[PDB]
């Protein structure tokens, strides 16, 4: 199949910003025929895709101008020559010719700068009401920050634990323009009982060391 | 059937 | 031209599920119906399309022998059915003609999960700021709905997708607010699951 690399996953914009997302297939897209069957798609949050730019270069019905691609053979690029709020979203490039199958890249959200912000980090223990079921989750938030990309471990006694983790993430904030991501670590009570100190550590640009919350259970 | 986008796909004319 | 997909679908692993997508606007037998199904990490695998004219077939080879299209001319409408289902088959399903106007998408969760009530636990610490939450625990299947004070605090708050491991559904939500409104005032969750009839006010209580 042709494998569609996209580059970049993430591009950070401010409104008004130029922007360019670059499409690059493993084999030429130029079809016998002679046409150049390679297209661009945009899906905005909670939307299906809408055509952008199909054959290269033109422009689909109603689609605005500040869109425009280009490209040969194996390497396509997306332009848009200032940004608008609504352009925020995921690009797709996508073949077809090639056939079967279509394929696609992976997208490339288009998302909005802001400055760095650090996280604010926020540990909970487990209810009591969760203990008398036996069970205990603890829970870390990582809020408001930017730039999106961040790692988090859980420690235990100092110790790291991988096994009984379950993570989410919030797309950018309306408001403000940050990232939040929760953290879940669950255990059995027994498990939990057996030790005193937990810690939520995360790694994040805006620190060169882990950024980090604790509590003692007691 | 022929469809602009998708070429040889179901179009046998386009190969 | 629209294309309406039916509702969400929740399969148990090696079943089948049946999709359809209903077209209105242009002409049915002008376009060849793609089908598309968009994964976990938004990646797009183009499944196959289907000429309505006459019915003849394209598949990526990936899904030939699982998954079969079909037309009915006489209600513009085309159908997807995948079987042996696996859950590297959850996806987003999308119906699309010509590859020029897509479908809204049908949701297919495949999972051994029986529809399972949440357990809702308070989240409250052990500066200006204080930030408490909600844990929406082990529930199937989707969607629930999370509001803090009736709606009444709106701003501030963090309510993260669910996430699906080990056949149950996790949820959480943060609220910030000033330090000087918490303890002191009421912060509570409202959490809904119609699924399971689970309609749930937790209060949190300073520990
Ligand atoms: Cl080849």
């Amino acid at each position: 199949d042709v494998v569609m690399t996209q580059t970049p996953l993430s591009l950070p914009v401010s409104l008004g910003d130029q922007a360019s997302i670059s499409c690059r297939s493993s084999q030429s897209l130029v079809h016998r025929n002679g046409n150049t069957y390679l297209h661009w798609y945009l899906q905005k949050p909670g939307q299906s895709p809408k055509l952008l730019i199909h054959k290269v270069s033109n422009r689909f019905s109603g689609v605005p101008d500040r869109f425009s691609g280009s490209g040969s053979g194996t390497d396509f690029t997306l332009k848009i020559s200032r940004v608008e709020a609504e352009d925020l979203g995921v690009y797709f490039c996508s073949q077809s010719t090639h056939v079967p199958p279509l394929t696609f890249g992976a997208g490339t959200k288009l998302e909005l700068k802001r400055a760095d912000a650090a996280p604010t980090v926020s540990i909970f223990p487990p209810s009591s009401e969760q203990l008398t079921s036996g069970g205990a989750s603890v829970v870390c938030f990582l809020n408001n920050f930017y730039p999106k990309d961040i790692n988090v471990k859980w420690k235990i006694d100092g110790s790291e634990r991988q096994n009984g983790v379950l993570n989410s993430w919030t797309d950018q904030d309306s408001k403000d323009s940050t990232y939040s991501m929760s953290s879940t670590l669950t255990l059995t009570k027994d498990e939990y009982e057996r030790h005193n100190s937990y810690t939520c550590e995360a790694t994040h640009k805006t620190s060169t060391s882990p950024i980090v919350k604790s509590f003692n259970r007691n | 059937v022929c469809n602009p986008l998708t070429g040889a796909l179901l179009c046998s004319a386009a190969e | 031209v629209q294309l309406l997909q039916s509702g969400p679908e929740l399969e148990k692993p090696g079943a089948s599920v049946m999709i359809s997508c209903k077209a209105s606007g242009s002409s049915f037998t002008g376009y060849n119906m793609n089908w598309v199904r968009q994964n976990i990490g938004k990646s797009l695998e183009w499944i196959g399309a289907i000429d309505p004219y006459y019915g003849g077939t394209s598949y990526n080879q990936k899904f030939k022998g699982r998954a079969t299209l079909t037309v009915d001319k006489s209600s513009s409408t085309a159908y997807m059915h995948l079987k042996s289902l696996t859950s590297e088959d959850s996806a987003v399903y999308y119906c699309v003609s010509g590859m020029e106007y897509w479908g809204q998408g049908t949701s297919v969760t495949v999972s051994s999960a029986k529809t399972t009530a949440p357990s809702v636990y308070p989240l409250a610490p052990v500066g200006s700021s204080v930030t408490l939450g909600c844990l929406v625990k082990g529930y199937f299947p989707e969607p629930v709905t999370l509001t803090w004070n009736s709606g009444s605090l709106s701003s501030g708050v963090h309510t993260f997708p669910a996430v699906l491991q080990s056949d149950l559904y996790t949820l959480s939500s943060s609220v910030t607010v000033t330090s000087s409104t918490w303890p002191s005032q009421s912060i509570t969750c409202n959490v809904a699951h119609p699924a399971s009839s689970t309609k749930v006010d937790k209060k949190i209580e300073p520990r």
